[PDB]
């Protein structure tokens, strides 16, 4: 998993 | 020393890279060679980022803009030396580095000292401070005793 804001 | 000589050569490679780039874009092999592997007598600043358009990482985009200003300011500074360099690792190019560092988001700014491993304050406190180039510069001065006075056109 990787996440970033917008 | 063999090691001293190899260090000198390594630094010359980084100085050659500097003639073509203000920020060194690294994959895992380059990160390991120039940032993790001994010998080093220089500090490395690294921006961990995710700039691919499809991810639409807005914070990474803005932080890269400020990092570019910072690294440009260094290039033109009277302080410029072979004792500090700027790098970036994009998640999609250095996924293995992010995994090794237990990172599942971006961006992050770190200082890797020449000797030993990063200390607590060697991760910039982005979520408290924001990422204005001037604030990155203040942190770098606190960690490295190199003072980059940011220029804006």
């Amino acid at each position: 998993k990787f996440h970033c804001a917008n | 020393s063999k090691k001293e000589n190899l260090l000198a050569e390594k630094v010359e490679q980084l100085m050659e890279w500097s003639s073509r780039r203000s920020i060194f874009r690294m994959n895992g092999d380059k990160f390991r060679k120039f940032i993790k592997a001994p010998p080093r007598n220089y500090s490395m600043i690294v921006m961990f980022t995710a700039l691919q358009p499809q991810r639409q990482c807005s914070v990474s985009r803005q932080a890269n803009e400020e990092y570019q200003i910072l690294a440009n300011s260094w290039r033109y500074s009277s302080a410029f030396s072979n004792k500090l360099f700027f790098s970036m690792v994009d998640y999609d190019e250095g996924t293995d580095v992010f995994q090794q560092l237990n990172m599942n988001s971006a961006p992050t700014f770190m200082h890797f000292p020449p000797k030993g491993r990063p200390k607590r304050a060697d991760t910039f406190d982005l979520q408290r401070i924001g990422f204005a180039a001037e604030q990155l510069a203040k942190w770098i001065a606190d960690r490295t005793d190199v003072h980059i006075r940011v220029f804006r056109l």
